[PDB]
RNA sequence: AGAAGGGGGACCGGAAUAUCGUGAACACCCUUGCGGUGGGAGCGGGAUCCGGUCGCAGAAACCAGUGAGGAGCGACUGUU
RNA sequence: CAGCUUGUUGGUGGGGUGACGGCCUACCAAGGCGACGACGGGUAGCCGGCCUGAGAGGGUGUCCGGCCACACUGGGACUGAGAUACGGCCCAGACUCCUACGGGAGGCAGCAGUGGGGAAUAUUGCACAAUGGGCGCAAGCCUGAUGCAGCGACGCCGCGUGGGGGAUGACGGCCUUCGGGUUGUAAACCUCUUUCACCAUCGACGAAGGUCCGGGUUCUCUCGGAUUGACGGUAGGUGGAGAAGAAGCACCGGCCAACUACGUGCCAGCAGCCGCGGUAAUACGUAGGGUGCGAGCGUUGUCCGGAAUUACUGGGCGUAAAGAGCUCGUAGGUGGUUUGUCGCGUUGUUCGUGAAAUCUCACGGCUUAACUGUGAGCGUGCGGGCGAUACGGGCAGACUAGAGUACUGCAGGGGAGACUGGAAUUCCUGGUGUAGCGGUGGAAUGCGCAGAUAUCAGGAGGAACACCGGUGGCGAAGGCGGGUCUCUGGGCAGUAACUGACGCUGAGGAGCGAAAGCGUGGGGAGCGAACAGGAUUAGAUACCCUGGUAGUCCACGCCGUAAACGGUGGGUACUAGGUGUGGGUUUCCUUCCUUGGGAUCCGUGCCGUAGCUAACGCAUUAAGUACCCCGCCUGGGGAGUACGGCC
RNA sequence: CGGGCCUUGUACACACCGCCCGUCACGUCAUGAAAGUCGGUAACACCCGAAGCCAGUGGCCUAACCCUCGGGAGGGAGCUGUCGAAGGUGGGAUCGGCGAUUGGGACGAAGUCGUAACAAGGUAGCCGUACCGGAAGGUGCGGCUGGAUC
């Protein structure tokens, strides 16, 4: 609109939102994983999702999702947390990395075996 | 009322679209020079200057084919009074990849892109005609 | 609201002989008066700056607001 | 974040400095900066460059190179050509250590290394052989610079895990319509070559150098001699035997290359999106098969892209988000025709500069490549000189077409004030008169029988102005109609008398601005929020009925909002027509009395071509074609809300 | 009551046995207010003021220079003064955290109460304003058609 109007008042880009908020710049983040429990997803899914409350070293309390089938988590226990959305749990935006400090890999897993953590066979 | 050259281009464009055979419009030296360029490039038939009630009137007859098709496809003012546009001899504009004409006002007068590159002079880009 | 909270304050000398501000004698005109203009003497007033001096203390004795915050009641000065 | 500044702004005389200077001081004046954002708050080392992108742009400042700042925190000076003086001095502070308690010592953001933090980042290595550096006449001595090595797939590049024949459709696996298909020339087997790894051996270039000895006297020059390399017995070369020592990861619903079986059975689970799983799942887990890539392959994090979803290139605002309620006007932006000049913009050319590296194009060298050297580009720019004057601009003129003024007419519910008219409703007084009236879909509440409603005469008072009246007029918008008088604004047409571009728009700002509402005073017929009763209803805080206060009215102030709407900012020019209506002018047909037709200017409607639009529709009163200025939009909610501020 | 054709409105398409609004109850998340309370930041006024530079003073000390041999010149130690970091006192500014209690918001299952809107949605609907009401809302005044009527 009106090169003079642009000179007086330039263009301003849109405002995005930070997504790595708990990680605050880091690709992964360590946590203590208090109060493990289960959750039911949004309306048309009716499942039983495995989650955990993780207190990160960035001094933030977030909720993470535990992928794979079957886990060894408990109360206070060190986990490594990464980013990732679940799209059916309301506000879960983090995932527990499987194959890290306390979360051993998925047993009997044979396909893709690197996600979920698993050595080939020896 | 601002930018009489844009007024001139708009009058000619509207008449050409309306299939008119001629236009009348107030006469100025710049418009006369642009009309001369257009006739030399073959986008119009001959033009002439009358004497109206006050000042002089410039009349242009427009050119059509055997069938009823326009010889002028487009017209657009480039250097507007709200944003002047200039170019150097290195990067003079190209209209329709070269099948058109861009009017350049140089220290040597009005010129087209070919005539201005052959002389190595730039200036203000008045309008594209093609 | 003098909110609160702070700083200076004595004496001596110098600036300072019109330093500055009050009144204005001797002597300067005139429609001569209980008149006017300049003039600046002597006598008093106040403040500042600089240097020095003294004591524990310079508002010197007498004299001369305590301040701040939150509620209740009555608006207020008044009256019993 | 709207007011900041008193050595502050300027001057004079001094002081001070390597140097100009409020750098400092005494005096004098009262200035200086600010909407082109002062002062304040947040964040940040800057650049050559790097990543992305068609480009313009966006993100970034890590290796390498340049500049700046700092050296436990804060301050200060000294020495010197030169000081943020990292491994100097003084003081203060925090911390660690020694002490005979009086007092002392220290500073890895140098290399290596330790603890800690963290998702995460290395050896307490070798050598001064080369280059640079300091002192010395020199030999020399010093150099954690540097030259290399170690470690980490951390990255880029390159090469290997063999090659040539070979349906036992080996065997087996898996699927099968039980016939076969597939893995698959793939294996077995036959044969061939050994890049790299392994073993043995020779062994560098980097050194037209550094040293001492000889011609050369020295200077310069070779000569030849020893000797000197951390890397390193390394790279490389040569030779030996053997397919010999060496492949994995992701995915296969669509995007997007890649499909079947079994198990499971809204469970377990998957998922970037939308979705997949509730008994025949190509979407979950396994198998077979396939696809992509390969010493890598996936996930997470971040940036660009796609995104024309901030639009300069390159978007929009009738109804999708988006024209301020309307106007006047400040800064600003933009500007009609024409003459001369300047040469600021613009443009041509030349000189300087735009370091190197990186980037592009061509070669040159490492066995190739990555990497490296050379040459030309690039470096969009800036400064100096010399040309041009079309356009923009400045300066000096001219003109009347835009704008304004003058005169003469014209139409109008435009505005304000004062006075004034009649119809009707209500009430009061009186006459007649008697039992109902009122109200609804049906009723009741209510009024009346103490004389209502009805009807006639008189009176009081307030508000609104039937017919005219419309689609029509006026006003910037909101709005404006009983009449008369007084005062007052704008518009149109004609004339062309006057001025001579005086124009347009307009951030902020100011003014006006329906109704409701607020303050003070007055008034109050009718209507009528709230309120009360009746009715309906399951209920009825409503709709319907009977009452009824504020308010509606007036004076003077405030408020400043409306679906304040044409849901369409203002100005200007241009682009078929047809047909109504309001206000002019005007020939001709001038009587064809017709106040008809034509022409022209200014309004206000309908219909329609081109054109535009997602469509609906708009269409000379544009939502078409263009130019100038302004306001506004960037998914839906949260929300036109909170906090701050102004009123 | 049901059906057929045309036309009109629609926020319905599981197609009115449709869609859908707002209180209330339970839960979760984020957020405003709040007597007060805990931190951070940058200043400001005044008090005190180390080192050091500069300016003075300087009987105490002082080899070069001068001397008439007594001393003089010039210097220094010390001392005073301006400026001065750190510290202290005070009143404010500003950025955050927590806070009994309290306001709304969003999302939740197959909870309770009505039925406001969409059809003439059963009283046309929306806009501004005012009063009222469990709640959607109602009513008054003015406006609009993004409604109807002959
Ligand atoms: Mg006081
Ligand atoms: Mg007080
Ligand atoms: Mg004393
Ligand atoms: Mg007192
Ligand atoms: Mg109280
Ligand atoms: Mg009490
Ligand atoms: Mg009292
Ligand atoms: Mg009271
Ligand atoms: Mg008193
Ligand atoms: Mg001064
Ligand atoms: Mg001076
Ligand atoms: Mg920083
Ligand atoms: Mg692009
Ligand atoms: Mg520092
Ligand atoms: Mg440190
Ligand atoms: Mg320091
Ligand atoms: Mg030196
Ligand atoms: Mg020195
Ligand atoms: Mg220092
Ligand atoms: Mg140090
Ligand atoms: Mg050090
Ligand atoms: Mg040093
Ligand atoms: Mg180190
Ligand atoms: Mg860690
Ligand atoms: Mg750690
Ligand atoms: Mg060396
Ligand atoms: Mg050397
Ligand atoms: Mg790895
Ligand atoms: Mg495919
Ligand atoms: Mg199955
Ligand atoms: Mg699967
Ligand atoms: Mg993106
Ligand atoms: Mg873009
Ligand atoms: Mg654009
Ligand atoms: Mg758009
Ligand atoms: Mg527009
Ligand atoms: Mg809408
Ligand atoms: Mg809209
Ligand atoms: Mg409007
Ligand atoms: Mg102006
Ligand atoms: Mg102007
Ligand atoms: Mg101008
Ligand atoms: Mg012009
Ligand atoms: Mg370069
Ligand atoms: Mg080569
Ligand atoms: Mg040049
Ligand atoms: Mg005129
Ligand atoms: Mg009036
Ligand atoms: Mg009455
Ligand atoms: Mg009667
Ligand atoms: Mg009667
Ligand atoms: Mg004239
Ligand atoms: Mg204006
Ligand atoms: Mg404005
Ligand atoms: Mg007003
Ligand atoms: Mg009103
Ligand atoms: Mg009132
Ligand atoms: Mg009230
Ligand atoms: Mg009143
Ligand atoms: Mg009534
Ligand atoms: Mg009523
Ligand atoms: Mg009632
Ligand atoms: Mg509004
Ligand atoms: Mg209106
Ligand atoms: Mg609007
Ligand atoms: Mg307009
Ligand atoms: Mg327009
Ligand atoms: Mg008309
Ligand atoms: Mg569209
Ligand atoms: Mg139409
Ligand atoms: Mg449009
Ligand atoms: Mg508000
Ligand atoms: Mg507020
Ligand atoms: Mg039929
Ligand atoms: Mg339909
Ligand atoms: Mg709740
Ligand atoms: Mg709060
Ligand atoms: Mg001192
Ligand atoms: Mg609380
Ligand atoms: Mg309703
Ligand atoms: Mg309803
Ligand atoms: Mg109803
Ligand atoms: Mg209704
Ligand atoms: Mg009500
Ligand atoms: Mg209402
Ligand atoms: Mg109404």
């Amino acid at each position: 609109p009106t090169i003079q109007q642009l000179v007086r008042k330039g263009r301003r880009d849109k405002i995005s939102k930070v997504k790595t908020a708990a990680l605050k710049g880091s690709p992964q983040r360590r946590g203590v994983c208090t109060r493990v429990y289960t959750t039911t997803p949004k309306k048309p899914n009716s499942a039983l999702r495995k989650v955990a409350r993780v207190k990160l070293t960035s001094q933030v309390e977030v909720t993470a999702y535990i992928p794979g089938e079957g886990h060894n988590l408990q109360e206070h226990s060190m986990v490594l947390v990464r980013g990732g959305r679940v799209k059916d749990l309301p506000g879960v935006r983090y995932k527990i990395i499987r194959g890290s400090l306390d979360t051993q890999g998925v047993k009997n897993r044979k396909q893709a075996r690197s996600r979920y953590g698993a050595k080939k066979e020896k | 009322m601002t930018d009489p050259i844009a007024d001139f281009l708009t009058r000619l464009r509207n008449a050409n679209s309306a299939y008119h055979d001629e236009v009348s419009l107030p006469h100025s030296k710049l418009k006369a020079n642009i009309a001369q360029i257009l006739k030399n490039e073959g986008y119009i038939s001959d033009f002439r200057t009358e004497d109206a009630r006050v000042g002089k009137s410039l009349v242009i007859q427009l050119k059509y084919g055997p069938s009823r098709e326009r010889s002028i496809a487009g017209l657009r003012r480039v250097s507007k009074p709200g944003l002047r546009v200039y170019a150097k001899s290195t990067n003079l504009p190209r209209v329709l990849g070269g099948l058109g004409v861009a009017i350049i006002s140089t220290s040597s007068g009005l010129l087209t892109d070919r005539q201005a590159a052959r002389q190595g002079v730039g200036g203000e880009v008045l309008a594209y005609v093609w």
